[PDB]
RNA sequence: GGUUGCGGCCAUAUCUACCAGAAAGCACCGUUUCCCGUCCGAUCAACUGUAGUUAAGCUGGUAAGAGCCUGACCGAGUAGUGUAGUGGGUGACCAUACGCGAAACUCAGGUGCUGCAAUCU
RNA sequence: GACCUUGACCUAUUCUCAAACUUUAAAUAUGUAAGAAGUCCUUGUUACUUAAUUGAACGUGGACAUUUGAAUGAAGAGCUU
RNA sequence: UGGAGAACAGAAAUCUCCAGUAGAACAAAAGGGUAAAAGCCCCCUUGAUUUUGAUUUUCAGUGUGAAUACAAACCAUGAAA
């Protein structure tokens, strides 16, 4: 998925998150008396519904991740879906709601991701945080 | 009339190991470091009761 | 091999509740026993002592016996196809009393008093509870709740 | 003194009086517990509590409700009996003790049965049981968080209770006058400690030596005029006059309880509604609105 | 501005930690002795190390705490021997401080060889009045932050009271 | 109403930072002959309420405070689950029928109540 | 000390997990109760217990009976060799 | 355990203050329990005793082991409960 979005895009045009870490021991057994196995390797247990993989863009890069994507299918077991998603980039919120918090002060940078107001705890440190915000 | 008091323990530790903190790789390296005559007579095992403890080569 | 000691399996029964360890509340000594009270088993594992075997735990029973520190409580345990009694000995830190008992006996208060009323009132009054019935007959108006049409909706992803 | 969050979440408060570091609840246990096949019968603690200023001793027995006095005596009450200085030493406390013991016999009806020790020559003995007729009321020495030592007032307090004729079960090695080596007690160090002799000693001595400091200390006693050698009769005098009228006797009380919280009331702070606090966050976002 | 928050000694603490256990361990308690008046406390090792030579439990250092008059005597001959200054380092953050001298006999003591000579660190510890209420047996609380002793507050009662600099 | 002694339940009571506190109480505070205990009258003991002080303790108040507590048709009838079918699906698993039904989340509110005795503008 | 930069550490965030982790916490399964061997009143016995003429346990005498204390069923119920 | 201080003394010696819900310790596995303690130090001791019964676990509701609550003694400790 990486190389592909690379060539046809450029390195720094995608974040690429893998969202499945495999934390499950598999074993090995190599008569059955005393068959308990040994470690092979490991996997990563996922459900219905559950992300593996994400990627943020520019809108105008769709086409280019959703094949990348496609492509790395090919390498898993099972049927994934392609989504689209209504949320911005990595964050919780829906497209319109982040804008107009955006708008507002109530959003602040935080290297990658992002800091919101709350209207809640010690107000001298809210207007530390978020000048832009009361401002208005 | 002699006597000899010992404060009593409060710890709870009874295993014969050092803390966590005595840790040699935390040790400064920067040091001042005594040099001169300064040096001289600070510096143990540099004086005629450390020869003559220590047995002399046949050479 | 196998191991079955006296506390196997009891790492989660005989923990304290979350921010409730420590001292027994004093309460809990001055509660008074008396020969017939229907007691609830439950081990304070703080409490080492007079302490019940897990199997107990959950379990009411009767008190027949007081001593200085303890109850003596009947349990009926199934063994095979059959109840025997069994007669524990515990410390009242792992007993309390059934509050089962406490409701019964306001009940029985209760009826004697409607019992007695009814007869000088001159009547007659029924004293067993009843199931919950089924509901009667009713007119719901919709003056200022006229009903709002609900519809199925489409499949959306998030 | 910071906490995290986390460290708060998880912390278990101490019980509302230890975090008072006033009650020890291991001692408590022990005392309180009755014998469960004694059912409903109280425990009956001889509670003893020196402030600075002042002795308290309360007759207390519990109930899930709470704790319940039966009787209770002051050493700021003894001025009624003619002890006006040294309220808070040890022959005050044979005094109190003393006190409470006649009182709470008289509420019990058990006063003529059990009169006491009326001579009092610091002997060691406890209240025997009268041979056909009522066992004497027993109580139990609850000394709270002090510590015991061969000496301390709190026995003087309970020396007085069992001179008083309530059976106060005790060993007589915190008695002032136990000789720790022989283990043995001596009857008259004890009974100089009961009738201040310590305290009239010391004013002999001073009296003497340094007479700028008998002057500051012992002002009080030069004022009402009482010598060091008067202290014996002070305290004699006091006993005969508890052991007569032991009754409590409530103070007057200028103003009532209604005019008190009045009084009190007009220096308590309120707490400010909801409505008020919302509007002072409404002014302190609109000065840094401006600035 | 209320005398009921000055500054005092607590107490003064002399410390000497000796590596060895046997006689210069018992010559060092003789210097405290006569120094303080009072029967010093010896300190046991809490674990052994090996390269200071010293084993758990094996019975090195002596100290011995001061309070009142003679706290205040013991602390002017020893500041004569720093010559009244201390450095900005020397106070900590709970407002205590301390200096060390190589040689009891600049106290001022007659040397005896049978003894010897010894080094010593002077700790001094400063509250105001109510420190009882953390110490204690009944209703042990805690002194309010206005009236804790700290490094600003110590440094300047030591000047003023002293008449002596601090360096750096 | 305040305060003390002894409490009950054991954070709506805890924690952090500030401010206020009449009266009384409580407290800090003064002293080292005596009982007593310490390396050290610091703690513990005793003595005086006399020399001083609300500075601290304590009590209350403040905070779009941290924590804790309560509620909500808030999320969610979601997750899970008892029972049913010659239901679906290669399977993995899933839907439906008759039942039971969370936790996180979100929002709103709250921040000790109280018993016995004594005492106080 | 002066800074540019890489590990460490702290603070606020972020993605993902637990048969032998957990604040929380189901569904199903599970103990007890739903009365005459009861309830209330009255006052006898004791060497136990109480400061006690208090209790505790067991009683006397008295009162309350079919709507006597939820539902459904009961092919009889109980006991022994 | 961490922080800040003190001659030689340093990452680690000993002294001091502050913070510290247990992150320590409790012979020995692991789990549970414990903070004016069940941990640490100190004082005194022999209830690690006598006489036999009842009870819980394992269970046949046998034995053995282990344990629980009383009784009748005699003791220890503690001012005492
Ligand atoms: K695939
Ligand atoms: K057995
Ligand atoms: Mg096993
Ligand atoms: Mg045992
Ligand atoms: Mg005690
Ligand atoms: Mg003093
Ligand atoms: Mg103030
Ligand atoms: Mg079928
Ligand atoms: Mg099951
Ligand atoms: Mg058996
Ligand atoms: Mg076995």
């Amino acid at each position: 998925a990486n190389k592909y979005m690379t060539t046809v895009s450029g390195r720094d045009a995608f974040h690429l998150r893998v969202r499945v870490h495999p934390f499950h021991v598999l074993r090995i057994n190599k008569g059955m008396r005393g068959a308990w196995g040994k470690p092979h390797g490991l996997a990563a247990r996922v459900d219905i519904g559950q992300i593996i993989f994400s990627v943020r863009t520019k809108d105008s890069n769709k086409d280019v991740v959703v094949e990348g994507l496609r492509r790395a299918r090919y390498k898993f077991p099972g049927q994934q879906k392609i989504i689209l998603s209504k949320k911005w980039g990595f964050t919780n919120l829906d497209r319109p709601e982040y804008l107009k918090k955006r708008e507002a002060g109530e959003v602040k940078d935080d290297g990658a991701f992002v800091k919101f107001l709350s209207k809640k705890g010690s107000l001298e440190n809210n207007i530390r945080e978020f000048p832009e915000y009361f401002a208005a | 009339p002699p006597k000899e008091i010992v404060k009593s323990n409060t710890s709870s530790k009874k295993a014969d190991v050092p803390p966590p903190s005595a840790d040699p790789s935390k040790a400064r390296k920067n040091r001042p470091r005594p040099s001169g005559n300064e040096g001289a007579i600070r510096d143990k095992t540099a004086g005629r009761r450390n020869n003559r403890s220590k047995d002399v080569t046949d050479s | 091999g196998k191991s079955h000691g006296y506390r196997s399996r009891t790492r989660y029964m005989f923990q304290r509740d979350f921010r409730k360890h420590g001292a027994v509340h004093l309460s809990t000594y001055l509660k008074v026993y008396k020969v017939g009270d229907i007691v609830d088993i439950k081990a304070n594992g703080s409490i080492q002592k007079g302490m019940p075997h897990k199997f107990y735990q959950g379990k009411t029973g009767v008190v027949y016996n007081v001593t200085k520190s303890s109850v003596g409580v009947i349990i009926n345990k199934m063994v095979g196809n059959r109840y025997l009694e069994k007669r524990l000995n515990l410390r009242v830190e792992h007993i309390k009393h059934s509050k089962c008992r406490q409701e019964f006996l306001e009940r029985v208060k209760a009826n004697a008093a409607k019992r007695a009323e009814a007869k000088a009132q001159g009547v007659a009054v029924q004293l067993k509870r009843q199931p919950a019935q089924p509901r009667e007959s009713r007119i719901v108006s919709t003056e200022g709740n006229v009903p709002q049409t609900l519809a199925p909706v489409p499949y959306e992803t998030f | 003194d910071a906490k995290s969050s986390a460290y708060s979440s998880r912390f278990q408060t101490p019980f509302r009086r230890r975090r008072e570091g006033k009650t020890d609840y291991y001692q408590r246990k022990r005392l309180v517990t009755q014998h469960k096949a004694k059912y409903n019968t109280p425990k009956y603690r001889l509670v003893v509590r020196f402030t600075n200023k002042d002795i308290i001793c309360q007759i207390i027995s519990s109930t899930i409700t709470g704790d319940v006095v039966l009787a209770a005596a002051y050493s700021h009450e003894l001025p009624r009996y003619g002890i006006t200085h040294g309220l808070t030493n040890w022959a005050a406390a044979y005094a109190t003790g003393l006190l409470i013991a006649r009182r709470t016999l008289q509420k019990l009806g058990l006063d003529e049965t059990y009169k006491g020790v009326e001579e009092v020559e610091g002997e060691y003995e406890l209240t025997e049981a009268v041979e056909d007729g009522p066992r004497p009321f027993k109580v139990f020495l609850d000394i709270g968080l002090q510590r015991t030592t061969t000496g301390a007032r709190v026995f003087g307090a309970l020396k007085g209770a069992s001179d008083g004729g309530l059976y106060v079960p005790h060993s007589e090695n915190r008695f002032p006058g136990w000789d720790f080596e022989t283990e043995e007690i001596d009857p008259e160090l004890l009974r100089s400690y009961i009738f201040g002799g310590h305290v009239s000693q010391y004013m002999e001595e001073l009296a003497d030596d340094d007479e700028e400091r008998f002057s500051e200390l012992f002002k009080g006693y030069l004022a009402d005029d009482i010598d060091a050698d008067s202290l014996e009769d002070i305290y004699t005098s006091a006993h005969e006059a508890i052991r007569a009228d032991p009754a409590f006797k409530p103070t007057e009380k200028k103003f009532t309880k209604e005019q008190y919280a009045a009084e009190s009331k007009k220096y308590r702070q309120t707490k400010l509604s909801k409505e008020e606090r919302a509007a002072r966050v409404a002014a302190k976002i609109a000065a840094l609105a401006g600035q | 501005q209320n005398p009921m928050r000055d500054l005092k000694i607590e107490k003064l603490v002399l410390n000497i930690s000796v590596g060895e256990s046997g006689d210069r361990l018992t010559r060092a308690s003789k210097v405290l002795e006569q120094l303080s008046g009072q029967t010093p406390v010896q300190s046991k090792a809490r674990y052994t190390v090996r390269t200071f030579g010293i084993r758990r439990n094996e019975k090195i250092a002596v100290h011995v705490t001061v309070r009142g008059p003679k706290a205040e005597e013991i602390l002017e001959r020893g500041l004569k021997v720093k010559e009244y200054q201390l450095r900005d380092r020397n106070f900590s953050a709970t407002g205590n401080f301390g200096f060390g001298i190589d040689e009891h006999i600049d106290l001022g003591i007659k040397y005896d060889p049978s003894i010897g000579i010894f080094g010593m660190d002077f700790y001094v510890v400063m509250n105001r009045p109510g420190a009882r209420v953390t110490r204690r047996k009944r209703c042990k609380g805690t002194v309010g932050n206005s009236h804790k002793t700290t490094k600003e507050d110590t440094v300047s009662w030591f000047k003023q009271k002293y008449d002596a600099d601090v360096l750096d």
